[PDB]
């Protein structure tokens, strides 16, 4: 043995593994298996959770009356707030499942692993001699899970205010968010949708331009795809014909001819936009909300002349006034 | 040869801004649509229409401004400048929201012209029309949402008004009234747009960090051969990367790129169908099995039931100033509200 | 000297990676911009500052920093003399000109490199010793600074202690906690609810005490690096390059940026609610205080009041048995504050004190803080998103916290980016895969 | 549709006599009302005790009557409970307590009159909005 | 890489250009300015002036309630204003 | 070369260029309207 540990480190780090278990992986693989395994069981069999700390259990698992669309893993109790609630902090599991213990075990392990997943997206690139930065693209979607699963709760004072782990549970997070922060009227969210809309847009642009300017090498009755062999030397499409068409659609200088500048833009746009969206949720986590133009335009006498901004406020009040029916005892919603 | 071929000749002439036959339709409209918006945004009001200030001239900012829909009285009227409503008069037309059907209908033709353009320019340049196929997606959205939808409702009044905020209420409305977020088609929609904005980002980065060295500089942008030849990035390395970090990885640029057309175009198509159904109000509002159990058993609570209550509030507190033509009057005592708030 | 045949324009400053001299102008010119700001802003704040009105209601974030060090304020954060503010402001503003001079000078006249115009200042990135040494110099400068605070507090005047026995006031700390068991105890504290880690510091003795330890521990390491070279692992572990060093300092700031965000958001002590606004939890607490106080006057027995859910309109119990305020405010039962403490008993809020020891100054404190919670909009419209225009206000605690989370974040990206570049730069492939020797091509097919 | 002097004519004292404010006083009050009231009385309500508003009728049934310049003015100097059976200057801003509520130090009799005028003029313009809360937003 | 048009760069730099547009640009600007400042815009678009949303007393909205006799109905709404 | 003036590109450029400034002028004026 060249030296066990010496060997171990050579395996772990080996670039010949089907799946690259890296150094970051040694933390990832376990945390992610716990998060996943606990979730699946929760989502299927966990019992009702007193999410709002008011002894009014919300059941969100399949076996307790939910379907895929409604079902979810409910957030830890509000009675718990930001306190750490590891299983060994409960008189029993029965108590742990009631206060939403599974939620923390999941969010913490997931967020932990999903980070290492980033750390790994670097490591492998290193062991392979390729430039880094891919992991930096993945920093955006991660920075969101973080904002939605941890920053917002830290900011708001409780994990019970973090986004639930389920379809409908998410819509809840959204609808309420809007009511308390008027996010649609916040610069950061808008940049977010520009990035997402734009992304999908560009994703379609590139996708089509390229696919449409492929060099013919296939039969009339043969998948146009076969015209490409894994491990080719030259390109499979006429990037000069592509640019030729697109330059004429709009106008030449408003079109890419440099595949490298094209692809940088292609990555830069969504990642930058989502970065802002993540900073939006992380920012409105400290109550710096969207623009409040309520009763701005008023007439010559003082009467209030409504704008669409006001019609938006009514819809928001409906949400405000109805969410968490029984959780409030006082006038102002400061939590 | 002849006037036609000479007319052609001229049009298909390679200028800075390619005109083409299509342009005869595109530019007239495309400009009028953009123009009408920019006009209303700053000059026309929505008082006689929605009891709302909607232009810079009244005090609205880039977010609150908009070209609001016509009254509900108008119904589905095309509201032509010279039609029974406006009667040739321009100012009245403006106050009756004639500018909406103007922008709507014009822009509509403008999207036809533009897709035709792609089709025409494609043909000339001799490339495949997958840029046109793709653009069917955005047409569908515009068509189903700004036309088909309100065509199923009581009138143009319930179509999305052209403006930033004026669109957010369109969103909030759909949640509150159609419980749109719970719709299988809207979900597919987002899976596509969200998933499409992923391929975009992910593919871009995979390329920039999997590039060969073709220069001696750090700023590798200049190191690119505008004139084909070798692949500028290691498709072979990319494959191995993802194959070890995600487990799955492309290996056929032809497919990887077609996939990128498919994902977001299919997504938007689905989101359209969902709305074509919301026109008839044939929504995906509730789950009957859930409602039945909630009726008999008062302790059953899911994140779904919770949401429906949020909707009730949205509808009750908004309906009044959002549907003026209904002269709604909801006494304070009838307004649904939780404790304290 | 250095153009496109260095780096691309938009990466211009990386062309200075190897021109020590000019790379000094930058750092000296930049450090000028910070002083300039600090100075120029203070005067801007003071120019608008209205003595008889809360600082938090005036968009101040520097004057309140000075106030905390015990300057121009007195009983309860009352502003006495605005001179110390004007001073601190102008002084900085001046020094900005001095520094700016040097910056401009070293970047466009003086030596473009240093190594030759003086071997003491010139340096080599890979020079593990020069590095360990310059680092050592700075580790001392920062250490002196940490003591420069310990001094102001123990000798030169004090700091604003909101917990002041007689009620918030400037107090001279003459008994710094030096007990390591306690000082360093903080670092072993959970960062979750209750045990809050560093941000749980709640009295000036520990603050002052702890800074005493940092100042020494810091200068100690300053000498140690002056007198040494990285060991073995220290060398076989890190990357030694101009970028790599940057990166390490990038990830460092990021982390400090997040810690700062939480300090200004949660801490009551080093961020007095008297100058900044009431904390998030502090404000939600005050609402409960306010209404338990009100209704109690209307003849309601707070102790036995049952709310909609059957939990306790005004008072309920926390998960470990302590009596806390009820309502959604159950999540902030970890809030401690001068105004509210005198009501706390050994088991939490005492029903007897709450029943007849509530003082007027507390009632109005609770009212003040209730109506100044850190809720507001981008265009500065204090309140909930559905509120009406009128009260133009957004808590300094909200401004600070958000700005610094954004900066803290982007810096973590900055870290990843510059660290990723450094590792590829070192091994040497940060410009592309060698068309010839394509590594992947020499590895067996995982297939 | 304008703020005519007709709208700025509000009751001065209990014996019916009235006073007419000027567009300058109005704006000025509105500014002062924001400077020292909105904090808690934004839009005519009362955040730290929602049971008592600034609706003119509410002020009419107050004790003593606080629905006229003279009334509100006294109040801003020596505040009382709705039955007037108890002085509250200690937990409510007022002139006799500017040491405790600094924002009230600058305030001079000229300012107090404007603030008072604003309170009687607002509901005249806004109507139901002024008294009620979010229901009317 | 080219077409007939004179390379913007050249034009945006030609002293002739500025000699022309230093006149033209501010021209257009001052025009639109006056368009608003002369109250003309308000009439071209039937947009209410700060003192024309409601009649002094009324607090109701001039909502158009029927398509065909709409224009007529709108005219009457202007009648209450003053 | 001997470039022309009035071209198709020119027309377009003005259809957007001319109105714009006219609006920026209009709007800039609104910033002073009041009540
Ligand atoms: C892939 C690459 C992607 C790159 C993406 C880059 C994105 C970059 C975003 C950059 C910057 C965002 C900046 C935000 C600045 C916010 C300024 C502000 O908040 O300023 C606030 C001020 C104040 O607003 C005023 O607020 C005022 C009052 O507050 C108050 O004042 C009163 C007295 O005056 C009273 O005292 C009252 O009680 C008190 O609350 C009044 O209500 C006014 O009526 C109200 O107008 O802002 C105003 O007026 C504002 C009018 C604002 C219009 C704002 C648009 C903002 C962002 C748009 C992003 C578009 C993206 C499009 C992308 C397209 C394709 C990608
Ligand atoms: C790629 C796509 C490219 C697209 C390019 C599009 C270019 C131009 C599109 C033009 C659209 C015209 C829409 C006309 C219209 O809405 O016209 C509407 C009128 C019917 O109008 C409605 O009539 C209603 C009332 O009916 C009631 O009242 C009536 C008397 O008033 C009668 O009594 C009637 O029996 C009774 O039921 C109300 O008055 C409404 O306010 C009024 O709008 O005629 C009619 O539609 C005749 C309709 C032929 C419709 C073809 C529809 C296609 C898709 C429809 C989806 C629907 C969902
Ligand atoms: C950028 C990030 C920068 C971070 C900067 C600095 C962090 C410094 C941390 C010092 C931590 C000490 C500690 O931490 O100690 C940590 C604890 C151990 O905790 C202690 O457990 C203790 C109690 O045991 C006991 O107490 C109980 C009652 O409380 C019972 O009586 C029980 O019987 C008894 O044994 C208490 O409950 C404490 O409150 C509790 O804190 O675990 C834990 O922190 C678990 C932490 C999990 C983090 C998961 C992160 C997921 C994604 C992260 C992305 C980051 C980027
Ligand atoms: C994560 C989240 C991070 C969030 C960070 C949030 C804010 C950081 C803010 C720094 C602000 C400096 C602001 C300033 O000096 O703000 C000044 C003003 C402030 O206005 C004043 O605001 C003042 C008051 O604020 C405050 O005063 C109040 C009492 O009056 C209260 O005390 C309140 O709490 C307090 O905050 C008063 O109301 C004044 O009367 C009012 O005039 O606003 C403005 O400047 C608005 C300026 C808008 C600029 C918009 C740029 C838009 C697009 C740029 C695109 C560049 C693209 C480059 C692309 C490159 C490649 C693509
Ligand atoms: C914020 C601080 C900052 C600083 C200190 C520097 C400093 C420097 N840069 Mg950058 N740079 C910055 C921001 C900054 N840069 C940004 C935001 C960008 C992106 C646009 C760039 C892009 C960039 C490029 C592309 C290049 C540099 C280069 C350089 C070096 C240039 C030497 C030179 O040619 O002087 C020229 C200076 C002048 C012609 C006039 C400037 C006068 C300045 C100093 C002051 C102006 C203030 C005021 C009038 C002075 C009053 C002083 C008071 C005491 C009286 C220099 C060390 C070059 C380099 O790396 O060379 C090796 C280079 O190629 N920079
Ligand atoms: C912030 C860091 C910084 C650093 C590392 C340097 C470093 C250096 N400078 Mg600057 N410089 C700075 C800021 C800085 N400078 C600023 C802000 C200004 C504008 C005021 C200048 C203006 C300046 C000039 C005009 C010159 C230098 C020169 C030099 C080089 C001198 C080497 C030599 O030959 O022996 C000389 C030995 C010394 C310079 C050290 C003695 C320092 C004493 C005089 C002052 C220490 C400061 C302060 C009074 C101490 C606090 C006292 C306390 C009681 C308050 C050296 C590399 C010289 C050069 O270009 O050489 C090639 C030169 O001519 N610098
Ligand atoms: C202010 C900046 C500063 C910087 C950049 C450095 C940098 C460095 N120091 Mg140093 N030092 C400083 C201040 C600083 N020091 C001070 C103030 C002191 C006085 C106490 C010392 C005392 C000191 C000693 C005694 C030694 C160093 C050494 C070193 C080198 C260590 C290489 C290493 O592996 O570290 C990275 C640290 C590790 C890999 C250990 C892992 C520790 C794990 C358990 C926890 C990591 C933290 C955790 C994940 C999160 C935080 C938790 C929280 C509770 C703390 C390195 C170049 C060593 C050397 O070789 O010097 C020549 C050495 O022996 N330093
Ligand atoms: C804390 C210190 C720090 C330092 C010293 C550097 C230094 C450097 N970085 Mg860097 N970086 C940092 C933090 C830092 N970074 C962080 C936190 C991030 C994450 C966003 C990055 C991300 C980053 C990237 C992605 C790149 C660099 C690069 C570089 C090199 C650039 C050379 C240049 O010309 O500048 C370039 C500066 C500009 C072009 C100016 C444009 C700035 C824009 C993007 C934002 C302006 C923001 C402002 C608030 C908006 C106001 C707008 C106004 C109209 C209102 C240089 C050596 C480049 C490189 O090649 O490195 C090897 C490169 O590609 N950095
Ligand atoms: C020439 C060729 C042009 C080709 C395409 C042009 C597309 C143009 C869009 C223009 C939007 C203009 C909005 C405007 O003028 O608002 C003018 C308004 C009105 O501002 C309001 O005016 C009122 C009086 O009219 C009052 O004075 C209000 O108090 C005041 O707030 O806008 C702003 O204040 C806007 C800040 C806007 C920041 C916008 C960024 C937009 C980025 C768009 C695309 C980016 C890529
Ligand atoms: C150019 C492309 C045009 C496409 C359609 C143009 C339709 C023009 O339609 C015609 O407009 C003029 C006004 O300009 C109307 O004229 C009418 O409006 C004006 C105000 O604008 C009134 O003062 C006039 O009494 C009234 O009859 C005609 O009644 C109408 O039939
Ligand atoms: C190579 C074809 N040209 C081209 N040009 C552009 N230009 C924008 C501005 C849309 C990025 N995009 C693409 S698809 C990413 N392709
Ligand atoms: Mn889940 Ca943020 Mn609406 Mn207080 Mn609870
Ligand atoms: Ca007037």
């Amino acid at each position: 043995s060249a030296n066990l540990w010496e060997r171990f480190c050579n395996w772990v780090t080996s670039t010949d593994n089907r799946l690259y278990v890296g150094w970051f992986g040694v933390i990832m693989i376990p945390t992610l298996l716990a998060a996943t395994i606990c979730f699946v069981i929760a989502f299927i069999a966990a019992p009702p959770v007193d999410i709002d700390g008011i002894r009014e259990p919300v059941s969100g698992s399949l076996l307790y009356g939910n379907n895929i669309i409604t079902g979810a893993v409910v957030p830890s109790s509000n009675a718990i707030g930001l306190h750490f609630y590891p299983i060994w902090e409960a008189a029993s599991l029965d108590e742990w499942l009631y206060n939403g213990g599974p939620y923390q075990l999941i969010i913490f392990h997931f967020l932990l692993g999903a980070s290492c997943y980033m750390g790994r997206q670097w490591e492998l690139s290193y062991r392979l001699g390729m430039r880094p930065w891919i992991c930096v693209a993945y920093s955006a979607p991660l920075a969101s899970a973080f904002a939605v699963f941890l920053i917002y709760p830290i900011g708001q004072g409780s994990f019970s205010d973090g986004m639930p782990l389920g379809i409908s549970g998410t819509f809840n997070f959204m609808i309420v968010f809007q009511a308390e922060h008027n996010i649609l009227m916040h610069p950061f969210h808008q940049l977010g949708v520009a990035g997402v809309f734009g992304g999908a847009l560009f994703c379609a642009m590139h996708g089509s331009l390229v696919t449409s300017s492929l060099i013919r090498e296939t039969t009339e009755t043969e998948s146009a795809n076969y015209g490409y062999k894994f491990g080719q030397e030259e390109e499979t499409y006429n990037i000069v014909a592509a640019h030729g068409y697109f330059g004429r659609l709009i106008f030449q200088y408003a079109s890419f001819n440099n595949s490298r500048s094209l692809h940088f833009f292609l990555a830069a746009w969504p990642v930058v936009g989502v970065w802002f969206t993540a900073l939006g949720i992380s920012t409105m986590a400290f109550n710096l909300n969207g623009f409040n133009f309520n009763h701005s335009v008023i007439d010559a006498k003082g009467n209030v002349i409504n704008t669409w901004a006001d019609i938006i406020n009514r819809a928001n009040l409906g949400m405000e006034v109805m969410h968490e029916r029984n959780a409030h005892n006082f006038p102002l919603d400061l939590a | 040869r002849g006037w036609f071929d000479i007319l052609d000749d001229w049009l298909k002439r390679d200028r800075f801004v390619f005109v083409g036959w299509s342009g005869i339709l595109l530019f007239p409209c495309a400009y009028l649509a953009l123009g009408g918006w920019l006009t209303g945004t700053t000059f026309v009001t929505s008082w006689y229409t929605h009891g709302l200030a909607s232009s810079y001239l009244e005090g609205c900012n880039f977010l609150t401004v908009a070209v609001s829909t016509p009254a509900n009285s108008m119904g589905h009227s095309l509201l032509l400048l010279w039609g029974p409503e406006a009667q040739g008069d321009f100012t009245r037309w403006c106050q009756l929201g004639g500018l909406w059907t103007f922008i709507a209908l014009h822009g509509a033709f403008g999207l036809i012209g533009f897709m035709l353009r792609q089709f025409e320019i494609a043909r000339l340049v001799g490339v495949r029309p997958y840029n046109a196929i793709a653009f069917s997606a955005p047409i569908a959205v515009f068509v189903s949402v700004f036309l088909i939808y309100p065509l199923g409702q009581s009138s143009w009044f319930f179509a999305p008004s052209f403006g930033v905020a004026a669109i957010f209420r369109f969103l909030l409305f759909f949640q509150g009234f159609h419980n749109w977020t719970l719709n299988p088609f809207h979900m597919m929609g987002v899976a596509g747009v969200l998933g499409g904005a992923l391929l975009c980002a992910i593919h871009g980065a995979t390329v920039e960090n999997t590039l060969f060295q073709d220069g001696e500089g750090a700023s590798t942008f200049r190191a690119f051969n505008p004139t084909q030849a070798e692949e500028t990035y290691s498709m072979v390395t990319a494959n191995r990367f993802w194959s070890q970090i995600f487990g799955i990885a492309f290996s056929n640029k032809r497919w990887l790129h077609f996939f990128m057309l498919f994902v977001p175009v299919t997504g938007l198509w689905m989101s359209a169908i969902g709305v074509v159904g919301l026109a008839l109000n044939l929504r995906s509002y509730d789950f009957i099995s859930q409602e039945i159990r909630a009726a008999e058993d008062p302790e059953f609570e899911t994140f779904y039931t919770k949401n429906l209550l949020l909707n009730e509030g949205i509808r009750a507190w908004m309906a009044p100033q959002d549907q003026p033509h209904e002269n709604f009057v909801f006494p304070e005592e009838v307004l649904p509200r939780g404790n304290a708030l | 000297d250095q153009e496109s045949s260095g780096f691309a324009w938009w990466a211009g400053n990386a062309r200075l990676i190897n021109l020590s001299g000019k790379l000094l102008g930058a750092h000296v010119a930049h450090a000028g911009l910070i002083v300039f700001w600090a100075g120029a802003m203070t005067l801007f704040e003071l120019a608008h500052f209205i003595p008889e009105k809360p600082m938090y209601e005036q968009g101040l974030i520097l004057i309140p920093h000075i106030a905390t060090l015990g300057w121009g304020v007195g009983p309860g954060g009352e502003v006495v003399d605005t001179f110390p503010f004007f001073v601190v402001g102008v002084v900085h503003l001046i020094s900005s000109a001095v520094l700016g001079f040097g910056g401009v000078y070293h970047a466009i006249r003086g030596p473009e490199t240093l190594e030759e115009y003086s071997s003491f200042f010139g340096y080599d990135w890979k020079d593990k010793n020069k590095m360990t040494t310059i680092l050592g110099f700075h580790l001392i400068v920062l250490g002196i600074g940490a003591l420069l605070l310990v001094a102001k507090a123990m000798f030169f005047g004090g700091l604003y202690d909101t917990w002041a026995p007689g009620g918030g006031d400037v107090r001279v700390i003459t008994n710094p906690t030096l007990d390591p068991r306690v000082i360093f105890g903080y670092l072993l504290k959970s960062p979750f609810g209750g045990e809050g880690w560093i941000v749980s510091v709640n009295n000036l003795e520990d603050v002052v005490g702890g800074h005493i330890w940092i100042g020494l521990i810091c200068i100690a390491g300053g000498i140690w690096h002056i007198l040494t070279t990285p060991f073995g692992w220290a060398r076989r572990a890190f990357i030694w390059s101009g970028e790599a060093y940057l990166s390490y300092s990038l990830g460092a700031l990021s982390m400090m940026g997040f810690i700062a965000t939480c300090f200004v958001w949660f801490n009551n002590t080093v961020y007095p609610s008297e100058f900044y606004g009431p904390t998030g939890p502090e404000a939600s607490q005050a609402q409960a205080m306010t209404f338990l106080i009100r209704d109690q006057k209307l003849g309601a027995n707070v102790g036995s009041a049952q709310g909609p859910t059957g939990l306790g309109k005004y008072l309920m119990r926390s998960p470990t048995g302590e009596i806390i305020f009820g309502g959604e405010t159950m999540r902030f039962w970890d809030f401690r504050g001068p105004w509210l403490e005198p009501l706390r008993g050994p088991n939490g809020l005492d029903l007897n004190k709450i029943k007849n020891d509530i003082q007027p100054w507390q009632e109005r404190r609770a009212a003040e803080y209730m109506t100044h919670a850190p809720l507001g909009s981008l265009n500065s419209v204090g309140g909930v998103a559905t509120e009406i225009n009128s009260v133009n206000f957004v808590s300094p605690r909200s401004w600070l916290a958000t700005s610094h989370f954004v900066l803290a974040f982007f810096f973590l990206v900055g870290h990843l980016w510059h660290a990723g570049r450094a590792r590829a730069a070192a091994a040497g492939f940060e410009k592309g895969i060698d068309r010839e020797s394509e590594p992947v091509l020499s590895m067996p097919s995982l297939d | 549709a304008e703020l005519t002097p007709e709208v700025l004519t509000v009751p001065l004292n209990s014996e019916g006599k009235t006073i007419t404010l000027t567009e300058k006083q109005y704006l000025e009050g509105k500014r002062l009302f924001q400077y020292a009231c909105a904090s808690c009385h934004v839009g005519g309500i009362t955040k730290t005790n929602p049971s008592l508003d600034l609706r003119t009728e509410t002020l009419a049934l107050a004790t003593p009557p606080r629905d006229n310049i003279e009334g509100l003015v006294d109040y801003m100097k020596n505040p009382t409970t709705y039955d007037g059976e108890q002085e509250i200057a200690e937990v409510h801003p007022s002139l006799r307590s500017a040491d405790i509520f600094p924002k009230m130090r600058n305030l001079t009799e000229k300012d107090l009159v404007a603030i008072a005028g604003h309170i009687l003029v607002e509901p005249k313009i806004l109507g139901d909005k002024w008294g009620g809360g979010k229901v009317y937003y | 890489g080219t077409t007939g048009e004179r390379p913007f760069s050249d034009i945006i730099t030609s002293v002739r250009y500025w000699v022309i547009h230093s006149i033209t640009i501010p021209a257009l600007f001052i025009a639109g300015w006056l368009f608003v400042s002369t109250g003309l815009a308000y009439d071209v678009f039937g947009t209410p002036r700060p003192d024309s949303y409601y009649a002094q007393e009324q607090r109701s909205i001039p909502l158009v309630t029927d398509r065909f006799e709409a224009k007529q109905q709108v005219e009457t709404f202007l009648e209450q204003l003053k | 070369v001997s470039y022309p003036i009035f071209t198709v590109r020119w027309v377009a450029v003005h259809t957007l260029a001319v109105p714009t400034i006219f609006f920026l002028g209009a709007i800039a004026a609104m910033q002073f309207i009041q009540r």
